[PDB]
């Protein structure tokens, strides 16, 4: 997260750390007690997922849990066309007990509104290229599909939307993939992709447009 | 080393999968290295997977 700040501890209790070899590679979002939503590019054959974290060190962090997941399913059109449909659902091996520091967030059924201010959080790289100690929060504004399309042509696809691109250089960054973009309390997006470097003036980040996947998400979880 | 034809020049996914460049910079992922190659106009090899060591 570029030009954000420390989230208040446990203020984003849906946040999931995807870790392997004790190194965070992506986040996810707890959407039901047994289901974590993440970007399809974060796919692995099995997962170790940290819930209720602030620092990534579980033994500090009372109430945290490191949970296991063997099953995940990527959206059937992921990467067709390139970078599109970047979502996947991870089914945890056990339902987690929710608490003050671990709980689910509802997914928006409405599509993003240009000009909305939204919150994104994660443990990815900072402006200075270092990693944060604790979970970072930043606010970014949604831009119109005409902006998104011009800036990412020919890669823009309705499964995506753009946020940020301000002069303030607020963005998500590498390591933030799969984490949440929250607009008015609903999960609107997942961090998906952008350009190098992150937080370029005038260049928004790209997010998975979850309003296009309501049917698929519901059909997958409910079966 | 890097095959940049497997990525788009227009975007890179934001997963952290670091590689160490022959330029002594750790790149967040191979796609990001590939962008630097294109931005800076010079080829950069991958010394190893993971972050660069110190010295």
């Amino acid at each position: 997260i570029i030009n954000g700040e420390d989230c208040s501890p446990h203020s984003q209790p849906w946040q999931a750390a995807l870790v392997m070899e004790n190194e965070l590679f992506c986040s996810g979002v707890l959407v039901h007690p047994q289901w974590v939503l993440s970007a399809a590019h974060c796919f692995q054959n099995s997962y170790t997922i940290g819930l209720g974290l602030h620092s990534l060190e579980a033994d500090q962090e009372p109430g945290s849990q490191m949970v296991e997941a063997s099953l995940s399913v990527r959206h059937p059109e992921y990467n067709r066309p390139l970078l599109a449909n970047d979502l996947m659902l991870i089914k945890l091996d056990e339902s987690v007990s929710e608490s003050d520091t671990i709980r689910s967030i509802s997914i928006a059924s409405q599509c993003p509104t240009a000009g909305n201010s939204c919150l994104v959080s994660g443990w990815g790289l900072l402006a200075n290229g270092r990693m944060p100690t604790v979970l970072q929060c930043v606010n970014v504004s949604v831009v119109s599909e005409e902006v998104c399309s011009k800036l990412y042509d020919p890669l823009y696809h309705p499964s995506m939307f753009c946020a940020g691109g301000g002069h303030d250089q607020k963005d998500s960054c590498n390591g933030d993939s799969g984490g949440p973009l929250i607009c008015n309390g609903y999960l609107q997006g997942l961090v998906s992709f952008g350009k190098a470097p992150c937080g370029q003036v005038g260049v928004p980040g790209v997010y998975t447009n979850l309003c296009k996947f309501t049917e698929w998400i519901e059909k997958t979880v409910q079966a | 080393t890097p095959n940049c034809r497997r990525y788009s020049i227009h975007g890179c996914n934001r997963m952290y999968a670091p590689v160490c460049g022959s330029d002594m910079s750790t790149y967040a992922n191979e796609c990001t290295l590939c962008m630097k190659i294109r931005e800076g106009g010079h080829n950069i090899k991958i010394i190893k997977n993971g972050p660069c060591g110190a010295s």
